[PDB]
């Protein structure tokens, strides 16, 4: 039986599902409530993109009740959820109706600029500043809900940059687009003049507070962030720390912990990826180390034949039940 | 020719910062640092042919600039830094 | 089955090292297979994301490795772009203090830009907005002698751009006076030349960087394949003050009928907006009139005007709607009683007529500039006669 179902590629899937797996809904009835929350929040963007600046204090409360709710769904409390879901439905539909009684259809200016300020500050830290800058942006709040309540297992920025990109966090394309839109501020309708100016005052209030996030060596931060994620994987696969120990002590130690075929990958794509990360001054040095870091973990998480570690638990329960049943019958 | 204008340029930025944030207090530490420079420029431009005493006061000017570096770096902490970073970098690149 | 189907298709190491080599050897059409990968990744991702709606135990950590695998390639593209730095100067050259005072540093940008000037046809009229800027920097430095080169050679290239053009030519006031571009540029080319030989100015940075805000727009959109660089810690001192000057252009407070004077247009905008609300609510007690529709559309369109707009046309529109609402308020019931609004409108017009009047009052110094606008086509002839005698 093992001759046919055996694999060769990915064996430590269970070793990542146990350490990189966040609190998620534990019941279908809560999964549906979660889906309702998400669809409601997705429609909430459709009115968030149409209100004026004075309205951005109730929306701050709405950005918090979503936290209170997506906290409560994983508490698996479903009594007051459907209640307050309806309250927020009424509030959002109220402001939707108010959207239809606006002759001055607001058009979001500087939106790509606030978005790129967010791309710089999309961190679990300084989410208060992310939360201050959400309503000007084009950010689906379901992502912002994963910051004040950290449910991410990777660098969060990746959920933003790809769309239907990564250059504006390693260049000054933002600071140029200001000056373009600053000069073309004029030649515009007066309707867009008691609403565009309030963005720029708010923009000054923002970029000053977000200034120290800008001047960091962004080629040094993602380097260090890669190390802080990569140092952890090897500690899990091989107990200890490679901020305490040498590479060759650790390479021998894998055999004491692990099979051979995967240790190949553990030195064929992974240790040299760190050897490049240590020596990463350029950006090709980051890309090489990082593309190999990507290629590696698709060969410890991904099997050749089907294998789900969650089903291992969902089978043992059935056997316990059936031997209970037979014992009762006996 | 440069620094006495750089100070007032920063001072524009500092007022602009005070409109939107907390700091309007690290401005007093600049007008003194500006006024004191005239007390050296008088002697340095009182010259017609040069003197040995100007070494004595060139040292006072240099150590004072090195002091002023520390005062700026003290004002950099707890306050918006980038406005101070450029004056610091200019003084460092033209030591 | 979906997972292995995806890895077997497009994410084999065999296919990936082709890409790593293509970026490493600077091959062709590698940046587009990247987009194929990015789209197929979004296909797989959106499929499983909307797919199965019951687990992201595995999918989140899985997408934490493919987002990574695209981020890596994008970092490589970001350096292939620096494999083509045809100009080693970025925009925001002259948008920070410290690249100005370092007199060698500005000079090291000119010889890099020396291709941009020869490049570009006659009547490009964006190049010639640059070589004006480098002159006032000579005044910003108070006549350093190292910049005699950039001062003289720039004017030589400008005069060459002008002498080439004459070789091809051989091959209400002004509204009422008809009833009986480059001139603005060349006019800006000589007052600058004049202002060099003033006494002194006590140079300030805040004046020059706004001119930087004009030039870096031009130098970014027209020119491409340029230097790319991380942001800096002085340059924001230009953008912030630029915005402070823009935002306090709408708020702060001499000419009429070509000037536009925003602080009055905003007053018009709200004092008419209140009336537009008041009529539209009062369009529902009586469901329709054409006079009300007329003045409604007038207030709408006037509010849809630009903001560089001069004022005779605006005052025309305001008097039109004033007459329309006046004739309606005559017929309408006394319950409406919009005298508070029309009174303010009339007083606004009364105030505006003083500003119409002030231009008639002086009215010469306007005229003493249109003679001053002839200076552009004087300077080239003099430089031809004078500077080409030792050169």
């Amino acid at each position: 039986f093992t001759d046919v179902l055996q694999l060769s590629r990915g064996h430590s899937i269970t070793l990542l599902w146990d350490i990189f797996r966040k609190n998620y809904p534990t019941t279908s009835n809560s999964w549906l409530a979660f889906e309702k929350l998400i669809n409601l929040s997705e429609k909430f963007d459709k009115v968030r993109l149409l209100q004026f600046s004075e309205s951005y204090n109730s929306i701050k409360d709405l950005m918090d009740v979503f936290r209170l709710l997506n906290d409560d769904v994983l508490n698996n409390k479903l009594s007051e959820f459907n209640l307050l879901l309806s309250k927020l439905e009424d509030g959002i539909n109220e402001l939707e109706l108010i959207s239809n009684k606006f002759l001055n259809k607001r058009k979001h200016y500087f939106a790509d600029e606030f978005d790129n300020l967010i791309r710089y500050t999309f961190s679990v830290d300084t989410a208060e500043l992310i939360k201050e800058l959400a309503p000007a942006s084009s950010l689906a709040t379901q992502k912002l809900t994963k910051l004040i309540t950290n449910k991410y297992n990777y660098p969060p920025i990746f959920d933003v940059l790809w769309t239907e990109f990564t250059s504006t966090i390693f260049s000054s394309q933002f600071l140029e687009d200001v000056v373009r839109k600053s000069n073309n501020l004029k030649s515009f309708s007066g309707n867009q003049i008691k609403q565009s100016i309030s963005d720029a005052e708010l923009l000054l209030s923002s970029t000053i507070k977000c200034s120290p996030n800008l001047l960091k060596s962004q080629m040094e931060y993602y380097k260090n962030m890669l190390l802080s994620w990569l140092r952890k994987v090897i500690d899990i696969h091989v107990g200890g720390d490679c901020l305490k120990l040498t590479l060759k002590e650790l390479c021998s130690l894998i055999e004491e912990k692990t099979a051979s075929e995967t240790r190949v990958t553990f030195a064929e794509y992974i240790f040299p990826a760190l050897d490049l990360a240590e020596s990463s001054k350029s950006l090709e040095e980051l890309g090489e180390a990082w593309i190999t870091f990507g290629t590696g973990l698709l060969l410890l998480f991904v099997p050749d034949s089907p294998y789900d570690p969650a089903i291992h638990d969902y089978v043992l329960y059935d056997l316990f039940l059936k031997t209970k049943t037979f014992s009762q019958n006996l | 020719k440069w620094l006495p204008s750089l100070l007032d340029y920063a001072a524009q930025t500092l007022s602009v910062i005070s409109k939107y944030s907390a700091t309007s207090e690290q401005q007093k530490i600049l007008l003194d640092a500006k006024s004191t420079l005239s007390s050296f420029f008088v002697h340095f431009n009182s010259s017609r042919i040069f003197d040995s005493s100007f070494i004595e006061s060139y040292s006072r000017f240099e150590l004072f600039i090195n002091e002023l570096l520390k005062k700026l770096e003290n004002a950099k902490e707890t306050g918006n830094a980038f406005v101070f970073d450029i004056i610091i970098e200019w003084i460092k690149a033209n030591k | 089955d979906e997972w292995m189907a995806f890895l077997s298709s497009t994410m084999s190491s065999r296919q990936i090292k082709e890409l790593v080599s293509s970026y490493k050897c600077n091959s062709d059409q590698s940046d587009r297979r990247l987009e194929m990968l990015q789209q197929n990744s979004a296909h797989f991702l959106n499929r499983l994301e909307s797919g199965y709606s019951k687990f992201a135990d595995l999918n989140d950590i899985l997408a934490g490795y493919i987002y990574s695998i695209n981020f890596g390639f994008d970092l490589l593209k970001l350096q292939k772009s620096k494999d083509r730095a045809s100009f080693q100067i970025s925009p925001l050259w002259s948008m920070d203090p410290i690249n100005i005072s370092c007199a060698e540093n500005v000079l090291s940008a000119y010889h890099e830009l020396s291709r941009f000037f020869k490049k570009g046809d006659m009547e490009d009229t964006s190049i010639e907005k640059v070589l004006m800027y480098f002159l006032t920097l000579f005044k910003f430095h108070k006549r350093d002698t190292n910049l005699l080169e950039i001062f003289e050679a720039a004017l030589y290239t400008l005069y060459s751009r002008w002498s080439v053009r004459r070789f091809r030519q051989e091959q209400y006031e002004a509204d009422f006076r008809k009833l009986f571009n480059l001139d603005d540029i060349y006019f800006k080319l000589a007052d600058t030349y004049i202002s060099v030989f003033d006494k002194d100015h006590d140079a300030n940075f805040s004046s020059e960087l706004k001119s930087g805000a004009i030039i870096t727009t031009i130098l970014s959109e027209d020119l491409k394949n340029t230097r790319i660089e991380e942001l800096k810690s002085g340059s924001l001192s230009a953008v912030i003050n630029t915005l402070d000057a823009e935002t306090q252009s709408f708020k702060n407070t001499i000419d009429f009928y070509h000037d536009f004077s925003i602080p009055e247009f905003q007053k018009a905008g709200d004092i008419i907006e209140t009336v537009l609300k008041s009529v539209l609510k009062l369009l529902k007690q009586w469901p329709e009139h054409a006079t009300l529709k007329e003045l409604y559309r007038v207030s709408q369109e006037f509010l849809n005007y630009p903001i560089k707009t001069p004022l005779a046309r605006q005052l025309q529109k305001i008097e039109q709607i004033y007459t329309y609402l006046a004739e309606w308020e005559k017929y309408a019931s006394s319950e409406v009683s919009l005298n508070n609004t029309v009174k303010l409108i009339t007083d606004l017009i009364v105030s505006w007529r003083k500003l119409e009047l002030r231009t008639w009052k002086g009215l010469f110094n306007s005229e003493d500039a249109k003679t001053r606008k002839s200076i552009g086509k004087w300077w080239f002839y003099l430089y031809e006669s004078i500077v080409i005698s030792n050169f």
